[PDB]
């Protein structure tokens, strides 16, 4: 029936803030109604703080927030394992916890930034215990991803493979947005120039707002979670999706807004609006959920992709035949009401698993070596230790992830 | 996280009055002073700097050495002055002794463990520990010497928290102090292994940015220690507060530091304009990239040209986009390209905190990692064998119970220390 | 002589994997560092003697009767302590482990 999401990282949290302050909005509870689905957990207590000082405040509970005095430090190893080891004992016995409450879980949504330590790290050991203890729990893992150029730390791709290395097992389907890639979006669909962080998770927060909230709301489709994994993933890595949003369209400035379901539909497909880095060069969709919100009509769906699927530029995999997931849900998309948004009555979210990633996957890989081979910071991975070890052989693992993604297309 | 501040040497004492004297503002502090503070926010984090023993009084968590009683009391008997808990000071009235050497061995000997004594008590305070700040001039007996000395033993007790490192290098043109090439190179040989993270500054280079880019035609002391406490407080109190992107130490670490040298960074404000006419009102992002990047506006004396950035920090503390901050930044790295250096794919890393320094709107303490520092040692250790080898000064040295093959040693490690950055600028 | 890069690389790390920091124990231990702690251990790692000091070790300065037996005990012969792991522990540490069964061996 229900899932429960748990927010990592500072970044996971601030989504964690954007996901829950649009769910808000979406269910009218105001600030004070029932009690929160989910917990956050950070090393650096001063964000997590953020949640507690900040908005939002009641809401939840201070069992379900987890935080340390104690450092975060920007990479992979104190996160996962010395720092660590600590938090994670709370942690779990939340998620347990919560999850005992509960009346048959789905299983959790994880949201994490790649992203940084306790992104990282933290989060790999936290659903590397989850995969044996649930297990049969589905466990779906969103999280961002470095952008190409743009990424903040310098660590960075330390941290990423091993986070994406470490979790491949564990994770049934997790879901990759890129920061850089969302801001085009803003920058040519809603022109800001300005956007702040608080905008990018906004933006998330309409689209995870799809997958959680109004999926498992009622609605003429109905997609499980369940599904998402089943016909979303060919394969038992742990595939990660890319999630795109058609209604960007800003608030203000343009108002076309009635465009209908075949050109909403529509405009996910082009590279621009991918929220990823991706834009699909060569990249072939081995399967696609599509779940809409708003007034459709099914036909209008059914027509909608039928001609998709004939442009042939968009060219999907041999192997499936067809591989389109329709989802329809009743209830629109819902605007925060001042800042940003469109507000359009109806939207579409879709998500898919594309050859695409190979390439982003590809990048991100060599940004590893060029450190690694000077070996770089890792003097203080080892120190954390971690071990030359991990680097490398994780190396190695997600080395078989550009052969696996590459394998998957190209040939037939 | 805490930090505890360490003032040692003169110097040492000048600017941590003054750092102190803008922290205690920025925090919010009168003298004994409480927290006044204009907005709620600065209370919360304050502990790092300060213990709570009034519930008025937040006094500052720091500890002040040197052997010239008169620096000391000067501060004590100025304006901030008072607000330092007499406990604080840990003096010796014995000779000051320019002598790197008298500070360390012979002097400096016998006060370090009553240093020590109160720095644990500081240490011991309360919740957890970030590690220590530190100034000192390479510099004289007591910046040095006492100072280098003193980190030692902070090393041994809590190796894995953290030191970063002030030491104002000694400037090139006309040297303050005639022993300079000594005092310095031995001190820095401390270091390197010593802090984990240094920043350096350069009197002359102060003046140079304070006299062109301030229109300041009379650069004090007071002045560039003034404008030298400006980088640090970015560094450490910013990103205490609150940020969407915020690093802390150990991130200025991690990402900043590739090899375990500690390596050494220069500190650079985003806002420097003069008083006056100056002020554009272009902080707007690009101009403050523009300030801190450009050569000048370097606060140690070497320019990036010469030049390659191992790595490069910029806490901002403004409300600012993310969009406009990391994309601007791409631009510079694409733009130069030459300097900045392949390998490491991302060089800069980016802190964002929401909240400016307390008066002005926006501005990014620019800080880390260039190749370019290695021309700065060379000047130190080339005057130190010119000195050395007609041994002129070291007499006093080794009167004072000092060894040959120490001067030998340390000006080699960190004369090779030289030589290990040119690998990577290459 | 060896070059530094090799020493700080583990000193600096806030804690070594475990069996280097035994082995570093066990080190200091041959070395016979009479405290069990990390921080003695620590200052004594970087410290002017020290550099030189482990590199030539005068034979009579180091005593038979206690300090021979604990090497000697198998300490080695530990399961996973010998050279073989030690040696995957570092290219440094390699070359220690032909000292360790070495001219000590050959003299006594
Ligand atoms: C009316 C008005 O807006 O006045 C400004 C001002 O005119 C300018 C010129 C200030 C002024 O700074 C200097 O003139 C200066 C003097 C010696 C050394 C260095 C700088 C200012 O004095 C400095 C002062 O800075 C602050 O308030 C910050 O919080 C700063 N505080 C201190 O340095 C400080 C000074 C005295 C006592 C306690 C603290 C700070 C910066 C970083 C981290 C922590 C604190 C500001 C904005 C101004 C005046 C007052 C004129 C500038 O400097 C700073 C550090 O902001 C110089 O270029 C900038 C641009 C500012 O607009
Ligand atoms: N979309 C989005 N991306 C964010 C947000 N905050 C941070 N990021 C991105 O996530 C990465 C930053 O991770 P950090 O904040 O450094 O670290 P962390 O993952 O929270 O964990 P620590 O390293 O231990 O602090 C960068 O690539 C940022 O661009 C956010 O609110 N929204
Ligand atoms: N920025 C700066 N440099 C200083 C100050 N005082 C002395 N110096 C520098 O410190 C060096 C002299 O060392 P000094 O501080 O007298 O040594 P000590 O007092 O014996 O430890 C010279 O290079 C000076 O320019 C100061 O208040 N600010
Ligand atoms: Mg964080």
């Amino acid at each position: 029936r229900e899932c429960i999401s748990i927010h990592v990282g500072q970044a996971g949290v601030q989504i964690g803030n954007a996901c829950w302050e649009l769910y808000c909005l979406e269910h009218g509870i105001q600030p004070d109604g029932h009690v929160p689905r989910a917990v956050f957990v950070d090393l650096e207590p001063t964000v997590i703080d953020e949640v507690r000082t900040g908005t939002y405040r009641q809401l939840f509970h201070p069992e379900q927030l987890i935080t340390g005095k104690e450092d975060a430090a920007n990479n992979y190893a104190r996160g996962h394992y010395t720092i660590g080891k600590e938090i994670i004992d709370l942690v779990l016995d939340r998620i347990r916890k919560l999850a005992d409450q509960c009346t048959g879980l789905q299983g959790f949504s994880v949201f994490h930034s790649f992203g940084g330590g306790t992104g990282s790290g933290f989060t790999s050991l936290l659903m590397e215990r989850l995969s044996v203890d649930y297990g049969k729990k589905s466990k779906l893992e969103f999280s961002i991803y470095p952008a190409p150029q743009v990424s903040t730390a310098v660590v960075e791709p330390y941290n990423s493979i091993l986070t994406t290395h470490t979790t491949l097992e564990h994770s049934d389907c997790a879901f990759m947005v890129d920061n850089e890639a969302i801001y085009d979006i803003c920058r040519r669909n809603l022109d800001i120039e300005r956007p702040t962080y608080t905008n990018l998770n906004r933006l998330i927060g309409q689209i995870v707002s799809s997958i959680t909230a109004s999926l498992r709301f009622d609605g003429a489709l109905n997609v499980d979670l369940t599904e998402f994994q089943t016909n979303l993933v060919p394969y038992p890595r742990g595939h990660f999706p890319l999630a795109t949003y058609a209604p960007v369209i800003s608030a203000e400035k343009a108002y076309h807004e009635q465009l209908s379901v075949a050109e909403i539909t529509n405009a996910c497909f082009e590279p621009a609006n991918q929220m990823v880095k991706c834009d699909p060069r060569h990249g072939k969709y081995m399967a696609c959920c599509l779940l809409y919100r708003g007034d459709v009509v099914p036909k209008d769906v059914n027509a909608a992709i039928a001609t998709i699927k004939t442009k042939r530029t968009i060219q999907f995999v041999d192997w499936c035949p067809t591989g389109f997931k329709v989802g329809i849900n009743y209830e629109p998309p819902t605007v925060v009401p001042g800042g940003d948004l469109a507000k359009v009555q109806r939207a579409v979210c879709m998500l898919s698993n594309t050859t695409a990633i190979a390439e982003a996957w590809a990048r991100l890989d060599h940004k590893f070596d060029l450190m690694y081979a000077k070996r770089a910071f890792v003097h203080w991975y080892v120190g954390e230790g971690m071990e030359e070890g991990e680097f490398s052989e994780a190396r190695e693992d997600m080395a078989a992830l550009e052969k696996d993604y590459e394998e998957v297309g190209v040939d037939s | 996280r805490e930090i505890v501040h360490i003032q040692a040497g003169q110097c040492g004492n000048q600017i941590g009055a003054k750092f102190w004297e803008v922290i205690s503002d920025e925090h919010g502090i009168d003298p004994t002073g409480s927290y006044h503070g204009d907005s709620d926010l600065q209370l919360e984090r304050i502990n790092v700097y300060y213990n709570e023993a009034a519930g008025n009084k937040y006094v500052p968590r720091a500890i002040l050495v040197d052997l010239e009683p008169g620096t000391m009391d000067s501060v004590r008997s100025g304006p901030f002055g008072q607000i330092f808990r007499p406990d604080n000071f840990v003096f010796g009235q014995s000779g000051a002794g320019n002598n790197w050497a008298k500070g360390h061995y012979t002097e400096g000997a016998e006060l370090v463990d009553s240093v020590l004594d109160v720095v644990r008590k500081e240490s011991e305070s309360c919740d957890c520990l970030q590690g220590f700040q530190l100034t000192h001039s390479l510099g004289g007996g007591t910046g040095s010497g006492m100072g280098t000395l003193l980190i030692s033993k902070i090393r041994e007790e809590y190796p894995d928290r953290i030191m970063n490192t002030f030491s104002v290098v000694p400037s090139p043109k006309v040297s303050d102090t005639v022993v300079e090439p000594y005092n310095a190179t031995l001190s820095v040989h401390q270091l390197v292994e010593n802090t984990d993270e240094t920043y350096c500054i350069d009197n002359e280079a102060l003046y140079d940015i304070c006299f062109r880019t301030l229109k300041l035609t009379t650069p004090t002391y007071g002045d560039l220690n003034h404008l030298v406490s400006a980088t640090m407080s970015g560094v450490t109190t910013c990103l205490r507060f609150p940020g969407q992107l915020n690093a802390d130490l150990r991130k200025l670490a991690v990402n900043m530091v590739p090899f375990p040298r500690l390596h050494f960074f220069m500190p650079g404000f985003a806002p420097l304009t003069s008083r006056g006419s100056q002020q554009y009102r272009a902080l707007t992002v690009p101009e403050l990239t523009q300030q801190m990047f450009d050569a000048k506006n370097m606060m140690a004396a070497c320019d990036p040209r010469h030049g390659r950035y191992l790595t490069v920090a910029a806490v901002f503390r403004g409300r600012m986009s993310m969009k406009e901050v990391d994309e601007q930044m791409l631009n510079v790295q694409n733009k130069n390209s030459s300097y900045f250096v392949e390998w490491i794919p991302n060089n800069v890393k980016t802190a964002v905190c929401d909240i400016p320094p307390r008066g002005l709107k926006m501005s990014a303490t620019f800080i880390g990692n260039s190749t370019a520092i290695q021309e700065l040692f060379k000047r130190i250790s080339e005057q130190f064998t010119a000195m050395f080898r007609r041994k002129a000064f070291l007499h006093w040295y080794t009167g004072e119970g000092m060894d040959e093959m120490e001067f030998t040693e340390a000006e080699s490690n960190m004369n090779d220390l030289v030589s290990e950055y040119q690998q990577y600028q290459d | 002589t060896i070059k530094k890069k090799h020493l700080d690389e583990i000193k600096s790390l806030p804690k070594p994997p475990t069996p280097v920091k035994l082995a570093m124990e066990a080190v200091c231990l041959m070395l016979g560092g009479k405290k069990l702690e990390w921080a003695d251990i620590r200052k004594k790692i970087m410290e002017p003697n020290f550099i030189t000091s482990i590199i030539n070790y005068d034979t009579k300065k180091m005593m038979t009767p206690k300090i021979r037996e604990a090497i000697t005990k198998g300490y080695l012969e530990d399961p996973g302590f010998d050279y073989e792991t030690v040696n995957r522990a570092s290219k440094a540490c390699g070359p220690l482990v032909k000292w360790a069964t070495a001219q000590t061996y050959y003299s006594e």
